[PDB]
């Protein structure tokens, strides 16, 4: 529901779709490669799982 | 292809200080027109 | 200095619409000398 926020403060809500940009940015990735590939990207984390 | 795009104006810099140089352009061929 | 660098050119941001404005101004001067 959160993010990380949650584990350093007041329990901050953020959408999914972007908290996943986010850790894209965190992982030197730009965001819009998310926004332009989210169907296959969700596919690719429901198979895995 | 981006899901959940909102409609929006974007300000853009360059405009506006280059607008001030159209506008003192337009006044410049307007002051030029009256010798 | 650098060892290895490569020749080509580099495209600049503000030469394009600077030259549209140039465009427009010779326009506007063909314009300003027809009356
Ligand atoms: C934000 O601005 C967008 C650009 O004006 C706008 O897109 C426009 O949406 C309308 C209707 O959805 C389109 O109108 C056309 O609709 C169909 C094609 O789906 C045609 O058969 C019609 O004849 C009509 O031409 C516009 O074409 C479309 N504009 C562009 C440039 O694609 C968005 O809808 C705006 N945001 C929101 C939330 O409405
Ligand atoms: C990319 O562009 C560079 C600039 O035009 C170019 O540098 C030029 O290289 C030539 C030959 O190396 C020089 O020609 C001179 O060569 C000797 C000095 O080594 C002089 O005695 C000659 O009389 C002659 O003038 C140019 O002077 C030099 N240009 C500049 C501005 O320094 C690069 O060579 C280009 N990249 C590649 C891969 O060729
Ligand atoms: C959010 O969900 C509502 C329904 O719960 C839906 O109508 C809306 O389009 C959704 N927004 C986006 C950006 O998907
Ligand atoms: C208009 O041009 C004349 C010289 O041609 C100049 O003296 C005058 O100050 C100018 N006026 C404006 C408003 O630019
Ligand atoms: C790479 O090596 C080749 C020979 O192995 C040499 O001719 C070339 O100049 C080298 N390139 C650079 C950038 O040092
Ligand atoms: C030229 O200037 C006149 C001003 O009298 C204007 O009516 C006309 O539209 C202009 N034409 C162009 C091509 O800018």
């Amino acid at each position: 529901t959160s993010g990380w926020t949650f584990g350093a403060g007041p329990a901050l809500q953020i959408p999914f779709p972007m908290q996943m940009a986010y850790r894209f940015n965190g992982i030197g990735v730009t965001q819009n490669v998310l926004y332009e590939n989210q169907k296959l990207i969700a596919n690719q984390f429901n198979s895995a799982i | 292809v981006v899901i959940g795009i909102v409609n929006n104006t974007v300000y853009d810099p360059l405009q506006p200080e280059l607008d001030s140089f159209k506008e003192e352009l337009d006044k410049y061929f307007k002051n030029h027109t009256s010798p």
